């Protein structure tokens, strides 16, 4: 039932509050998905000045609800099965050779609306690394999620490795803990592993003069015949 | 005042309330702040009377939103074939890609549309082009099990 909510456009709000070496940021996001697609159209500006970190490393954390899972794949869509209530998304996330996210997530119906209210806290951040020193490519690569029922906590866990592009064609390593867990007391639904594709492109506003991210993204659920 | 009415009007799928404020002098082409005008809103949502009433007025077919989506892009995306048809007719750009370098043969192949597919390589779409992440409406096709579609990709090129 809870999918009956993503028949159609959803509009999407995103909140997030930023910690990283001291450094302090928000950003919000807008904009809408349609999980028939897989397909997300936001724009985040960053609403406290200069973004300290590149944008490309806070994209996961800034709405899975809206991938598309296949007809004989939505016995295992979790996320959507969660809703209206909500779940609750948590992650660990490790750059290699640097510092370290950890963040904490609603992600729920306000409204005719779907929020995502994010808390982030980084650490141990080279001044003159990839990160603080933004030397990560403006762009996105295609990347596999993998999911995994969790019983007891009547949940998820998901895994994954980002892959940032660096300007002299290294690549930098952004490793993913994550665990999904429902805010309401109501079923849900708990999937055989498998996996997210996921595709996104990053874009600027011609006529946007503040720190900001156009973000196009299209994720499809896969890994069961 | 009257641009924002266009798009609620047309998004909302109200016909005769379109053909009002075109009358009362509305702009074609009013646009969001994020680029979206009446005629994406029309095509997305498979308004047929709208499309062709913004199109005779004067409506850009290749206006594109910040990430980079024509009406034609939405339509055939959405399996809306007379409007794919009347915006090619008019002039739509069939090769038009958006931010991921999505054409609309890409998405009309991913999403599983047959008669779009045909429609779009009717009118020259490309066959062989391939998106941000190299993949062609055929790799689309196969991703989604869409067979027949598969099938017509391939006695194209």
């Amino acid at each position: 039932k809870g999918e009956e909510l993503f028949t159609g456009v959803v509009p999407i709000l995103v909140e997030l509050d930023g910690d990283v070496n001291g450094h302090k940021f928000s950003v919000s996001g807008e904009g809408e998905g349609d999980a028939t697609y897989g397909k997300l159209t936001l724009k985040f500006i960053c609403t406290t000045g200069k973004l300290p970190v590149p944008w490309p490393t806070l994209v996961t954390t800034l709405v899975q609800c809206f991938s598309r899972y296949p007809d004989h794949m939505k016995q295992h869509d979790f996320f959507k099965s969660a809703m209206p209530e909500g779940y609750v998304q948590e992650r660990t996330i490790f750059f290699k050779d640097d510092g370290n996210y950890k963040t904490r997530a609603e992600v729920k119906f306000e409204g005719d609306t779907l929020v995502n209210r994010i808390e982030l806290k980084g650490i141990d951040f080279k001044e003159d690394g990839n990160i603080l020193g933004h030397k990560l490519e403006y762009n996105y690569n295609s990347h596999n999620v993998y999911i995994m029922a969790d019983k007891q906590k009547n949940g998820i866990k998901v895994n994954f490795k980002i892959r940032h592009n660096i300007e002299d064609g290294s690549v930098q390593l952004a490793d993913h803990y994550q665990q999904n867990t429902p805010i309401g007391d109501g079923p849900v639904l708990l999937p055989d592993n498998h996996y997210l594709s996921t595709q996104s492109a990053l874009s600027k506003d011609p006529n946007e003069k503040r720190d900001h991210m156009v973000l196009l993204e299209f994720v499809t659920a896969a890994g069961i015949t | 005042d009257l641009g924002k009415k266009l798009l609620e009007a047309a998004r909302a799928g109200q016909d005769d309330e379109v053909r009002i404020l075109m009358a009362n002098g509305a702009d074609v082409n009013a646009a969001d702040d994020v680029g979206v005008t009446p005629l994406h809103l029309a095509a997305q949502r498979g308004h047929l009377e709208i499309v062709e009433v913004l199109l005779k007025y004067g409506a850009d077919v290749n206006a594109a939103d910040l990430w980079g989506q024509t009406p034609l892009h939405l339509a055939a995306t959405a399996g809306h074939l007379e409007i794919v048809e009347v915006l090619l007719k008019n002039g739509a750009d069939v090769n038009a890609r958006d931010n991921i370098g999505h054409t609309p043969l890409h998405l009309a192949a991913w999403a599983g549309h047959l008669e779009i597919v045909e429609v779009l390589l009717k009118y020259g779409a490309d066959v062989n082009a391939q998106d941000k992440f190299g993949k062609t409406p055929f790799d689309l096709a196969i991703d989604n099990g869409n067979e027949d579609i598969a099938e017509v990709l391939q006695k194209a090129a």
